[PDB]
């Protein structure tokens, strides 16, 4: 049963270093080609680098030339990241070529598929201190809408539920990167006009808040 | 079951193939294919070890070849030196082996009832060999003689020259005995070490074909091969060469190193590129080089790390234009790069292979098992049948990848021509080949790397000849078991048989065109030949598509006129035929082509001097025994009076009067046969004004009748080879049931004792042959030998053998005698296994005009009636040294250098020496022709 | 090089067609579900990968086109058209987001003023309850480069979207004004609703 495994991802202070490993199983990395494709957060699929270990060939994206290295040991491939910018923060996936012995050097490229992907590892690149989060509550307009706000917290992720998870109408939005380097997200819940307590839970840091919200 | 790693029962096969197949892998790692064929007359097995000569010890070149010889010479369980080969011989079998660079392959066949016995004996080779001490000192001589015969062959010298510039795989006396002795090396120990190290079960593949069920075969192979040991043995430029040949030949070899493509079997990029570069249709490389008057032939494709080659012969003009020839090759390749890989082409190739596989001819068992045994190391069990035919993935990247290696920068060029004689300064060590090596000037390279588009080069176009109607016409109500004469007129005799066996949608159409003017004198024979060569050269472009499409043809001059055979799928066969005959009858000769082909023919006439001694002996015996025969020398001399006018005048005259005898056989109806015949007749009438020949003008030649008690010798020297050859012919009498079975029984009985005594024991030479000779309705017993020993000695040894044989026939038991009878019977009753073999049989019955189609049954029935007494007195009458009717002729071909206990050789009389063949013939009677 | 369109919406059982325009005269297709790794759909621009639903066809008209005829309820994902070019290079498109189509809804707007303790260390925040499609436009009052905005995934039941807008500004600049308005444009809003708030 063929399959891939990524490993090495973590949190690295920018301009740092990391070495990912696409542990292969079910086939030999020698006669297949291993690709490295990273998706950004909420953006499209982006290709980084690839390697044909039979023709010993390699290929990098114009986004990263002298800051990445792809190599492989014959049964794993390794993507090596050097001096990683704050924007290299994303999820990296690694796949193999469906067809064996793809000829790297070419004049007309032939889009073969990639049948087996890894389920990626997420490398987070940001230089700030881990944080407990901060809760702020929002009042209503005097058919009602109320909620919380987690503005300064690092790193992902946080869970936020209404009265010890006792409450439909609960809309927790996706975190967005503060221009600072920290995450923010607001959770809202619509309720009838006839008290609410919400709890913010952050486990990278051991921290749990519980704050109520009240009209006016 | 512990013994089997896995069984893959389904094995993809052609739906025409009724044989059954079971693949398995044994515990010790051996891949096995089993083949059940309840129709088969012979069973067969083969074993291929994925080791060969590339793994020889650096201090003993040729070791693995030697080992291959040594495995056959005795085991613990069967210590008689030739128990194996005598068993095979006594049971209608035979066996051989070869050693290539990465493979060693051993195979045999045998009468279908003794598979298990053969196989048991065969199995012992891989369990315990004796490597007998006495066997070794002789067999190094066997190997030495093998190399000796090849020494003056041009191909072997080119082969080894390319490799040396690197081990010498064959070995000889030097490398296998002399040098190892000088250097303190024990060869037997080395053999033992090599056997123990590389002959590991994991590197083996076995295939077995037999009448037995798949279960029985399974048990045979499990039983005999499970016990082999498995010891995990890991699997192991810009130069120009100017070479002096032995024959007068002119060739250019261009080769490029490539990677091993074996693993790309699902695409076969090398075959795609071979197909394209090797094409002979309009627009092609060959077509341009030939138009330019530089080349007559071209081959391209992959050769066994690997190589891609393109080889051509050279006209006089071409030899001075090698560089430009190569420029054109690079232009054509550049054309292929520019257009990129072509899916449509791949689809055609895939379709043609698919069709070729569906209707593939049934193979001879020995070849099938040997071949599959070889390729099992490379393919999954389930795909071994189809892997070489069936393309599945289109892979333009691999095709392009290989195209990237065909670049002027890793090219090797070798030119072979007599013009370099004396102009050389190097000598290849092992064969003595004289050559010069030179760097190609970077400027020539540069020019080639810039090979431009010409436009004279186009990809081929759709092959319009691809058959698409495969219906098998139903068997006629009135069908007959032998061919019937269904039309008998002054102009033509048409024999026809609708296929009632093979059931492939194919046919064979054979025609002899008779005309006395084809062979009246040497000049006319030369002209007939040049005529047909010109015609084929001119048809070639059109005929090549047809040939790819499983439609081929053969056109050549014979002593009676001309011969045409068209074979293949019958969907399009009348179209090809009509083009051939129409062009035959309206041919217009291009002068340049005439000069070129004439020159080629001149050289081929000369090249006879470099044939083998035994080929010479057969040739001269042929000259001696036939009423009329022109020598190659006479033809050469007569060749100079052949001008364009004379040929142009000859052609209409040759066609002016003819008789046609035809055999049409395969998937065609009577109406369609009459149709084809009548098409030929009408086309010939229309375009060449042919009229019928007179019954009285149908001369057949007779054979010289040798006088009672005489012995004549004819002697000649071979100027090229340093071996001798002899042929001895004991002419008996005209063919008839009893004389034929006497001679045949005798040949059958003496057949294996002769090999084992004259070669294996006495080592008279590598080539030792015996058997019936049949010509011109007459027959007799012949011996052919090629040797280091002088002819008179060969004579005495053959005669002593003949006496040993008489004594042995007297002394043998009733049952052994019946075994020889039963064995001859099986050999004679063997059914042809594919269309063209049956066609060949019928054609043989037809050209001799004996028309004895049921001869095999009559003669076998009669055969079973014969006793020891009969054969003893036959022998005493016709063969013994003091026989009242001995008729002995001998041909002695002396080695270049040669001058002009053992059982007891009888005293022989003084032979009469033939000084001049014509006098000899004039002075003897002639036999009748055989009655129809 | 490019794909079309940004996204597509439709019912279950509908017919969806994605066009990816592109040397290399071929193209391959992958289906990515939000979160997980990509899945291979079609490799030769014509033929599909093994064990893939027969409802995925690759066509070409020039431009290349992936087609979903019998779109199921579990074929709602993002679609990528990839290329493989000389020089060993790989390249994908911006992604085609196939969304499930229910009728128009209306954004239940609400605004929220900055917490008291958040100006003791300010972030105003507008909210669009539920609406359909994902196309809306919220500008803040004079406008605007300091706005952040997160949207949701479609709801599991109504298939409606909830937008969120965050206007951040230093306390100083929060008191420097008095009228803060939220203006949302959308499909089922006759007049573009402007939810102002005061101090
Ligand atoms: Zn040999």
């Amino acid at each position: 049963e063929v399959q891939l495994v990524e490993s090495g991802g973590g949190l690295v202070q920018p301009g740092g270093s990391l070495r990912l490993s696409c542990a292969a199983s079910g086939f030999n990395v020698s006669s297949y080609s291993i690709h490295w494709v990273r998706q950004a957060p909420g953006k499209g699929l982006e290709w980084v680098a690839s390697i044909s270990s039979y023709y010993g060939s390699t290929s990098y994206a114009d986004s990263v030339k002298g800051r990445f290295t792809i190599s492989a040991d014959t049964n794993t491939a390794y993507l090596q990241m050097n001096s990683l910018r704050a924007e290299d923060t994303a999820v990296y996936y690694c796949a193999r070529d469906r067809v064996m012995y793809y000829w790297s050097f070419s004049k007309y490229g032939y889009p073969y598929g990639m049948d087996y992907w890894g389920q990626g590892t997420l490398v987070t690149v940001s230089s700030a201190s881990t944080k407990g989060p901060s809760v702020f509550p929002l009042a209503p307009s005097s058919t009602a809408a109320l909620g919380c706000l987690v503005k300064d917290y690092f790193p992902e992720p946080v869970t936020v539920s209404w009265n010890s998870g006792a409450l439909s109408g609960v809309h927790t939005f996706p975190a967005v990167l503060q221009s600072s380097g920290l995450y923010s997200l607001s959770s809202v819940v619509t309720v009838p006009s006839s008290t609410y307590i919400c709890n913010v839970n952050h486990k990278p840091s051991n921290t749990k808040v519980d704050k109520k919200v009240e009209p006016k | 079951n512990p013994a089997i790693k896995r069984i893959g029962n389904h094995i993809t096969k052609s739906p025409e193939d009724k044989r059954e197949y079971r693949g398995l892998e044994l515990a010790n790692g051996i891949k096995v294919l089993l083949i059940s064929d309840p129709t088969t007359d012979k069973s067969s097995a083969a074993l291929d070890v994925h080791i060969g000569s590339l793994s020889d010890p650096p201090n003993i070149a040729g070791l693995s070849h030697f080992l291959e010889h040594m495995l056959f010479l005795g085991t613990k369980k069967y210590p008689k030196e030739n128990e194996y080969s005598q068993f095979l011989s006594e049971h209608a079998g035979s066996s051989n082996a070869f050693t290539s660079g990465e493979h060693t392959n051993y195979y045999f066949d045998v009468s279908h009832e003794h598979l298990e016995g053969a196989l048991d004996r065969f199995a012992q080779f891989f369990l315990s060999p004796l490597f007998d001490e006495s066997a070794k000192d002789r067999e190094v001589n066997a190997v030495d003689s093998e190399h000796e015969k090849n020494v003056m062959n041009d191909a072997w010298r080119l082969f080894q020259l390319e490799k040396a510039t690197s081990k010498f795989g064959t070995g000889n006396k030097y490398t296998l005995e002399t040098r190892p002795n000088q250097e303190g090396i024990d060869v037997r120990q080395e053999l033992l070490k090599f056997h123990s190290a590389y002959y590991s079960s994991n590197l083996m593949a076995v295939v077995v074909l037999g009448r037995e069920s798949l279960d029985d075969l399974t048990n045979l192979v499990v039983k005999l091969f499970s016990e082999v040991e498995n010891k995990n043995v890991p699997l192991p430029l810009k130069q120009l060469y100017k070479i002096v040949p032995i024959k007068d030949i002119r060739n250019l070899y261009v080769t490029f190193p490539i990677p091993d493509l074996q693993k790309y079997y699902k695409s076969n990029p090398g075959h795609y590129l071979g197909h394209l570069i090797g094409h002979e249709g309009p627009g092609s490389l060959l077509s341009e080089l030939k138009s330019k008057g530089w080349v007559n032939t071209l081959v391209g494709g992959q050769k066994e790390f690997m190589f891609f080659i393109i080889n051509v012969d050279l006209t006089e003009e071409g030899l001075l234009h090698v560089e430009d020839i190569i420029l054109h090759m690079f232009q054509y390749i550049q054309k292929l790069r520019a257009e990129g890989p072509q899916e449509w082409v791949f689809q055609e190739l895939k379709d043609l292979n698919a069709v070729a596989f569906r209707f593939k001819d049934k193979e001879r068992p020995r070849g099938y098992t040997s071949k599959i045994a070889g390729i099992l190391h490379y393919y999954p069990l389930e795909e071994v049948l189809t892997a070489e035919y069936l393309l599945e993935e289109f892979r333009p990247d691999l095709i392009e990848m290989v195209l990237d290696k065909l670049r002027p920068e890793n090219v090797r060029v070798a030119i072979v021509s007599k013009s370099f004689e004396g102009k050389t300064d190097r000598t290849e060590e092992w064969y003595g080949t004289q050559y010069k090596q030179e760097a190609i000037p970077d400027e020539v390279i540069k020019k080639w790397q810039n090979a431009d588009l010409n436009g004279k080069f186009k990809l081929p176009t759709k092959n319009e000849f691809i058959p698409t109607n495969f219906e098998i016409l139903p068997l006629e109500k009135e069908a007959t078991p032998y061919p019937a004469l269904i039309k008998d007129t002054a102009m033509s005799k048409l024999w026809f048989k609708q296929d009632d066996k093979f059931f492939l949608p194919k046919a064979n159409l054979n025609f002899e065109f008779f005309s006395p003017f084809a062979y009246v004198d040497p000049l006319h024979s030369n002209m007939a030949y040049l005529y047909l060569e010109l015609l084929k050269d001119s048809l070639n472009e059109y005929a090549y598509a047809a040939e790819l499409a499983g439609l081929s043809y053969d056109l050549q001059n014979t002593i009676y006129g001309m011969y045409l055979s068209v074979k293949g799928y019958n969907d399009k066969q009348p179209i090809l035929l009509k083009k051939i005959i129409e062009k035959m009858a309206t041919f217009e000769i291009d002068e340049k082509r005439f000069e070129i082909i004439k020159e080629a023919y001149m050289r081929s006439l000369n090249n006879f001097r470099a044939e083998q001694p035994h080929q010479h002996a057969m040739y001269y015996l042929r000259l001696l025994m036939t009423e009329v025969a022109w020598t190659k020398d006479e033809l050469k001399e007569a060749l100079d009076d052949v001008t364009l006018p004379r040929l142009k005048a000859f052609i209409p005259q040759l066609l002016s009067r003819l008789h046609i005898e035809a055999l049409l056989h395969g998937n065609i109806t009577k109406q369609a046969a009459l149709g084809i015949m009548q098409m030929v007749e009408d086309t010939l009438i229309e375009h060449a004004h042919t009229k019928p020949l007179l019954p009285s003008q149908l001369v057949r030649y007779r054979e010289v009748q040798l006088p009672d008690r005489g012995w004549f010798v004819y002697q000649q020297r071979n100027e090229v080879h340093n071996n001798s050859g002899i042929e001895i012919y004991y002419q008996t009498d005209m063919q008839s049931t009893s004389e034929n079975m006497f001679l045949e029984l005798f040949a059958q009985i003496i057949s294996e004792p002769a090999f084992n005594t004259l070669r294996t024991k006495e080592q008279l030479g590598y080539i030792v042959f015996s058997g019936p000779r049949r010509a011109n309705g007459i027959q007799g017993l012949r011996f052919i030998i090629q040797s280091e020993k002088p002819p008179h000695y060969l004579e005495s040894r053959v005669e002593a053998f003949l006496i040993t044989m008489e004594k042995s026939i007297e002394d043998m038991t009733e049952e052994a005698f019946q075994k020889h009878i039963q064995a001859l019977a099986i050999r004679r009753l063997d059914k042809p296994k594919k269309l063209s073999a049956e066609s060949a049989k019928y054609w043989g019955e037809i050209i001799s005009q004996q028309y004895n189609f049921d001869r095999d049954n009559t003669e076998v029935a009669y055969l079973k009636t014969l006793t020891k007494e009969d054969i003893i007195k036959f022998y005493k009458e016709m063969l013994a040294v003091d026989a009242p009717r001995r008729h002995k002729v001998s041909v002695h071909v002396l080695a270049r250098e040669m001058d002009s206990n053992l059982s007891q050789a009888p005293a022989l009389p003084q032979p009469e020496v033939i000084q001049n063949m014509t006098e000899f013939k004039r002075g003897l009677p002639l036999f009748p022709l055989v009655k129809p | 090089m490019t794909q079309s369109p940004s996204s597509l919406s439709a019912s279950v059982g509908d017919r969806v067609t994605i066009t990816c325009r592109a040397v290399s005269s071929a193209v391959a297709w992958y289906q990515q579900k939000p979160g997980k790794a990509p899945k291979l759909l079609i490799y030769s621009t014509s033929s599909l990968y093994s064990g893939v639903p027969s409802r995925f066809s690759g066509s070409r008209s020039t431009d290349f086109t992936l087609t979903i005829s019998s779109l199921q309820p579990e074929d709602f994902a993002t679609y990528y058209c990839q290329q493989s070019s000389p020089s060993f290079l790989i390249t994908f498109g911006q992604g085609t987001k196939v969304e499930i189509k229910r009728t128009v809804a209306a954004p239940s707007v609400f605004i929220f003023p900055p917490s008291d303790s958040q100006l003791k260390s300010a972030s105003v925040v507008c909210l669009l309850n539920n609406f359909y499609p994902r196309e809306a436009k919220v500008q803040w009052k004079a406008l605007s480069g300091n706005s952040q905005e997160s949207v949701t995934e479609q709801d599991s039941k109504d298939s409606t979207y909830s937008l969120s807008s965050t206007l951040t500004l230093s306390k100083a600049d929060y008191e420097k004004h008095k009228v803060y308005a939220c203006e949302v444009t959308h499909q089922g809003l006759s007049s573009p609703v402007t939810k102002s708030f005061n101090r």
